RNA sequence: AUUUGUGGGUGGUGGUGCAUGUGUGCCCUUGUUCUGGCGCGCGCUACAC
């Protein structure tokens, strides 16, 4: 899914 | 009489049989009027009924219907009763790579000329026939013309010559469906079709591009429409739009006995 | 999938075989020898594996450009396999070679739905209307029977049976009808049944 | 000539833990690695050379062997490299305190080193990780030795400045048909080559000019890759 | 930044009488000259500007002023042919530049008479069809941009010219220059995305089969066979001579009486190089570009080739001939490969 | 040869999908609600 | 020797991170702008909060800097932000290794606009004139990596690359968006694998393919 | 006897820099309002076709 997007924020 | 014997005449008779010699001479029935050329379609059915009640036969009947695919059956307006016949024929078991491989090239040739009803009616067909035997996916994919990043020159070389080198293979007048090597050859109509005018067409034709992921498209929803159908979809679409207007400036719609219609006059 | 079960035991799987991606539709031991599995599928390609080291066909058999869908094994010859496929050849391979062209081919013009040996020396092919008996030394058929009106789809043979006759080839075909013919009287028609539907198989105790 | 497969639809290839011994595929362990959780005062925080100098002169322990940093990075790299998401890598980590941890290859480290040591502190408290989506382990905490964890028929390697200067594809090339290829990297500042002594086959050197670790584990995933024609 | 949004849309981006009968209760007092200034007199009483309400009268102006060409295009104009053709580029120019402003009250007048067209062709097929129609056609084909994938005018126009090309039975040599101006229309409409039109394929076929099929045999070439052509009758003799000037310009208004008088050979010429003129043009555009170029070419090679075979003046089958055997010799036809896909991760 | 027999992955019944593979008792137990005895019972009726 | 922009001749690699995310920002103290430790300051400036990540432009310039091909002085960096500012990066400096010293430093550059060694014979981080054209050498080829463009190898792309031609590589440091950053300047767009790559990837593979074609070993 | 239609302009109650108010660059945009803010540890039990 994530393509160097970085992990998501709380 | 053709038409209704299947449904009406048939289940009536004390023995269907009788009829037999009548339908067998109708679907071998070939003669100089233009419109004797639809016989076949409308005998094949109440033939087929007969063949599968009681077990007889009609010899070469892969050929015969082989022989009966034509330019004519794409305009022929019975050609929805055809495709309904022809999902059973060809989803029988004992089939050879080679004989549907014949059938999808035929029918592809047809669809480079033919309105987009029946283009919409053969697509999926082919989608199905590809499905059932994968074999015959090499007419859409072959892998000996991919030029990958890892290959030596000597391969390049070699790539480079088989690709002129290269001929078509397929037999259009062949009448034999095995003999034809439409395995051999490929389907470049369909890959023409994916830049069709029709917006839906386009992307019906772009489900070859894609991978194969669906099964069957359940023929009965495409084998229905026509041109009446068609603008009446478009009129009634859940979509609306902004009409767009050309930027462009035409002096005249037509060139004087700048212009945009050229070669017609007033 | 080739899976290798006990004969009377469907809860335990000896061997699973990830034959191909494409079906195998013929599965088959190894008269000869216990060792062998001959496994056709629609890769074209037949595979002959050991029963113990199953992860890797012991010989890949190719050159059919259609559709094998039977093979059979000579009674004699060990070293022999024969396929029959839908373009119309059965291949003869010899193991011991290269075995990825056959020795020699034998056309039965229809697409070969059936192959059977019923010696060391003549094998029976059905497919189309017709069964032909072909010997392996000449290369050459021997006798041909259209007796039917649909394809020949199944064929068995057997032989010493406690009867008058002494061998018996029986053919079953799609238009209902499974007939019984003498190899000694030079496969001539001796009995038949004629059954509701078409005849997918046929066997004889 | 020959037949296609019967499916050309793209599939996810399988993802490789150590349950899996038999699978060829390409393991790098981050040796040495500083993963240490300390308390302050309360708070849990993994030990930082630039946020910790106070406590590691009052521990006693050189401010220069705290460095998570280089692991974080060297993370980043081994994940996010093609032949992770080709799904022929499995990365080990091997701290200097002895704790062992394996890394799921589907996990996502977060790219900013603040949420890293958030991660690593729940990681080396709780013992594992679990994703959001599903309940997966992503990161655990394993039982040493490696060897045990680590594929049947592997080759054992440290890279070193020390060894004699290899090419990467040349070996992956003369790496066997059924085995696998282990890479001890050294995730720290300055030490020397000891820390896999007791496992490795052999020492092997990339480049006559030093390297740093990411860039140790870059090139030898680059041969790997272009070995394997992964691309 | 138009030229942007055009491209977008092609890759797939997505007093004032109210009634066409006042309008022609006024125009019976006026004269044929007087109809764009009485337009221009209308619109200048009626802008925005003087008073409330004044945009949906002048909307509803726009219908009648595109329903009022059409009626004068249908109406017989051969006594006044140039002033009826000044008076009609007047009011096209004039239609062009309120439809600048009031483009979709025109544009739902036009789906109606698309719809309406429909329904009388359904009804009485080949008789219902007229110039209106045609110009109709070639006036949407300047006010809304062709090129766009899904317009809401510009395709039912299209898939309803395709069915006119694929449908209706070319018989008579009015038929036959209604489908030219059809495919030239359609050309048009598809000079900028080139997309490709099997119905046009199919008319080239028929029509250049037609008038290759000898009139007093009355039976088509053997190879011929699988073209199902619609009257054997029309034809063209071999005592024609192709060397003599002809002008392959068709004028809406010959149309009429064509049918009515005897077909002349120099016309059936003309309307013959009209349609080898289009067909030259798609095969320069469109089919060259498709890959299915050869299959495409075959049987118009065939023609061609029998034209070059009857009769060795008429230079045009020669020509494009040369153009197609080139054409085929320069592009390179080697097997598909669609299924080629990105490995997943 | 012409040979016509006389299937669907998933099937929707009652709201609740199930797959082919599995058997028609299996099917209607895995139906929420309806035990193996409601099961067999079902088929049997 | 040491590579710099005044050189035309010499064939090397200039890597140009573009779109970079390099903000500085006034709380005085000087503060660069980073998601997670300013998420509601970015909120308030309305732009995106994905947007401002120096991490990445720092990871690049990380593996960039620590690589074979800077050690052996083929190599040089330009670092293009999202603002226009453009920056010269000397092959000599050492970048540091924590993210929190780099926005320091990243600070003293942005405000001071040069920054100067303890020798100080020249600049470690210099801030130069728009455009790129003028710094990068005479005889070069522009290329931007892209994910639609066909994949190639990289030690034949380079292979097929003249002798006296140096090869120019836009890597975009941004986050999301799309890849027109440098359409205006590069002669093409190249691939370099079927997967997405992180920038530091794709800096990774061009400069170890350039290392394997060059025989940089 | 205002107010709607049809239109449509549009930057600073700006900041900052230089030369010194003044004059021209650069940069960003392109307000009133009330209230709240326990460890250790022995057993035992679950969780493995």
């Amino acid at each position: 899914t994530d393509r160097f997007k970085g992990d998501d924020d709380i | 009489i053709l038409l209704i014997l299947h449904k009406r005449i048939i289940p009536h008779f004390h023995t269907p049989t009788k009829l037999m010699d009548f339908l067998t001479d109708s679907y071998n029935l070939q003669s100089s009027n233009k419109n004797a050329g639809v016989v076949p379609i409308l005998a094949l059915n109440g033939l087929f009924e007969l063949m599968k009640r009681f077990n007889l036969e009609y010899p070469n009947f892969y050929m015969k219907l082989y022989q009966i695919i034509n330019p004519d059956l794409m305009h022929v307006k019975y050609r929805a009763r055809f495709f309904r016949l022809m999902d059973v024929f060809l989803s029988s078991t004992h089939l050879s790579a080679h004989l549907v491989a014949s059938f999808i090239k035929k029918l592809a040739r047809l669809t480079l000329e033919s309105p987009p009803s029946a283009i919409v009616t053969v697509i999926p067909f082919i989608y199905n026939l590809i499905r059932k035997h994968p074999n015959c996916m090499i007419m859409l994919h072959n892998p000996a013309f991919i030029s990958n990043p890892f290959q030596t020159p000597d391969q390049v070389a070699n790539l480079k010559t088989l690709k002129e080198n290269y001929v078509d293979p397929f037999d259009v007048h062949e009448s034999d469906p095995e003999l034809t090597h439409a395995l051999d050859s490929s389907l470049w109509e369909l890959a023409s079709l994916m830049e069709h005018y029709h917006p839906n067409v386009a992307t019906l034709a772009k489900i070859f591009a894609q991978p194969f992921k669906k099964l069957s498209y359940n023929m009965e929803d495409f084998l229905d429409w026509n041109y009446d159908s068609l603008l009446n979809a478009e009129s009634s679409r859940k979509l609306k739009t902004l009409p767009t207007l050309e930027f462009e400036a035409f002096t005249n719609v037509f060139d004087n006995e700048n212009v945009y219609l050229p070669g017609v006059a007033w | 999938l080739v899976s290798v079960y006990d004969s009377y035991n469907p809860r335990t799987i000896l061997l699973s075989i990830n034959a191909s991606t494409h079906p195998t539709h013929v599965t088959k031991f190894h008269t000869q020898d216990n060792k062998i599995l001959a496994t056709a599928s629609d890769d074209r390609v037949t595979r002959l594996w050991d029963i113990s080291n199953a992860y890797e066909p012991q010989l890949e058999l190719t050159g059919a450009t259609d559709y094998v869908r039977t093979l059979s094994f000579i009674p004699a010859a060990p070293h022999l396999v024969a396929t029959g496929s839908y373009d119309g050849l059965i291949r003869l391979y010899d193991t011991r070679s290269s075995g990825s062209t056959p020795i020699y081919s034998l056309n039965h013009d229809q697409p070969v739905e059936n192959v059977i040996a019923v010696s060391p020396t003549q094998i029976v092919s059905c497919g189309g209307n017709n069964f032909k008996v072909w010997d392996l030394t000449s290369n050459k058929k021997l006798y041909e029977r259209g007796n039917f009106n649909k394809a020949v789809t199944c064929l068995d043979y057997v032989e010493n049976f406690d009867s008058p006759m002494q061998s018996a080839l029986i053919a079953s075909s799609l238009d209902g009808h499974v007939k019984v013919f003498d190899p000694l009287d030079n496969f001539q028609v001796k009995f038949g049944w004629k059954f509701s539907g078409p005849v997918l198989s046929c066997a004889v105790s | 000539q020959k037949a296609l497969p019967a499916s050309l639809v793209p599939q996810a290839p399988p993802v490789l833990t150590s349950k899996d011994k038999i699978t060829k595929r390409m393991i790098v362990v981050l040796a040495m690695a500083s993963l240490e959780t300390h308390k302050i005062s309360d708070k849990y925080v993994l030990l930082n050379c630039d946020d910790h100098q106070g406590l590691l002169k009052k521990m006693g322990r050189d401010i220069s062997e705290a460095r998570p940093d280089i692991t974080h990075q060297c993370l980043l790299t081994l994940l996010d490299s093609p032949i992770n998401k080709a799904g022929k890598l499995q990365v080990y980590i091997q701290t200097s305190r002895g704790i062992l941890i394996e890394v799921n290859p589907t996990v996502r480290i977060p790219r900013t080193f603040k949420r890293f040591s958030g991660l690593m502190v729940q990681l080396l408290h709780k013992l594992s990780i679990r994703s959001v989506n599903s309940e997966e382990k992503l990161l655990k905490v394993i039982k040493n030795p490696i060897t045990d964890h680590l594929p049947t028929k592997c080759r054992k390697v440290t890279l070193s400045f020390d060894a004699p200067v290899i090419r990467v594809q040349d070996y992956i090339e003369k790496l066997d048909d059924d085995e696998s290829i282990c890479v001890f990297v050294g995730a720290m500042a300055r030490g020397k080559d000891n820390f896999a002594d007791e496992y490795v086959d052999e020492k092997v050197g990339l480049s006559n000019y030093p390297l740093s670790a990411s860039v140790a584990c870059s090139k030898f995933c680059h041969g790997a890759e272009d070995a394997w024609n992964i691309l | 930044e138009l030229e942007q949004q055009r491209l977008d849309r092609m890759n797939g981006m997505i007093s004032c009488p109210r009634t066409h009968d006042a309008l022609l209760d006024q125009v019976k007092k006026l004269d044929l000259d007087d109809h764009p200034k009485i337009v221009k007199n209308i619109i200048k009483a009626y802008q925005p500007k003087l008073a409330e309400g004044n945009k949906e009268k002048l909307g509803k102006f726009t219908a009648v002023l595109l329903r009022h060409i059409i009626f004068l295009s249908n109406q017989n104009y051969l006594k006044n042919v140039q002033s009826f053709k000044r008076t009609q580029n007047a009011l096209i120019s004039i239609l062009k530049s309120l439809s600048e402003k009031y483009n979709r009250e025109l544009s739902e007048e036009c789906r109606d008479y698309i719809n309406e067209m429909q329904a009388r062709y359904k009804k009485n097929h080949f008789d219902a069809l007229s110039n209106g129609d045609l110009v109709f056609f070639s006036i949407i084909g300047i006010l809304f941009s062709t090129s766009d994938q899904y317009h809401l005018v510009i395709t039912p126009a299209l898939i309803l010219m395709s069915q006119f090309l694929e449908q209706i039975k070319f018989n008579s040599l009015k038929r036959i220059a209604f489908g030219a101006v059809l495919v030239r229309i359609v050309s048009q409409y598809q000079r900028i995305s080139k997309r490709y039109i099997p119905e046009v394929v199919y008319f080239f076929q028929k029509i250049l089969l037609t008038f290759i099929v000898e009139k007093e045999n009355q039976e088509k070439p053997l190879d011929f066979e699988n073209i199902r052509l619609d009257s054997y009758e029309l034809g063209l003799p071999l005592d024609v001579d192709f060397t003599k000037k002809r002008s392959t310009i068709i004028p809406l208004h010959t149309l009429s009486t064509m049918d009515t008088e005897a077909h002349p050979v120099d016309q059936c010429v003309s309307v013959l190089l009209n349609v080898m003129e289009s067909l030259d043009a798609t095969i320069s555009t469109v089919w060259k570009s498709l890959p299915a170029f050869n299959e495409i070419i075959l049987p118009i090679q065939q023609l061609l080739s029998a034209y070059t075979s009857k009769y060795s003046d008429f230079e045009k089958p020669r020509n494009i001939l040369n153009k197609v055997e080139k054409l085929t010799k320069f592009t390179e036809h080697i097997p598909l490969a669609l299924q080629n896909h990105k490995p997943v991760s | 040869s012409l040979v016509v027999q006389e299937f669907q992955h998933i099937l929707r019944l009652l709201n609740t999908n199930v797959d082919g593979n599995i058997k028609i008792v299996y099917a209607l137990t895995t139906i929420k609600g309806v035990g193996r005895r409601y099961s067999n019972l079902v088929c049997k009726k």
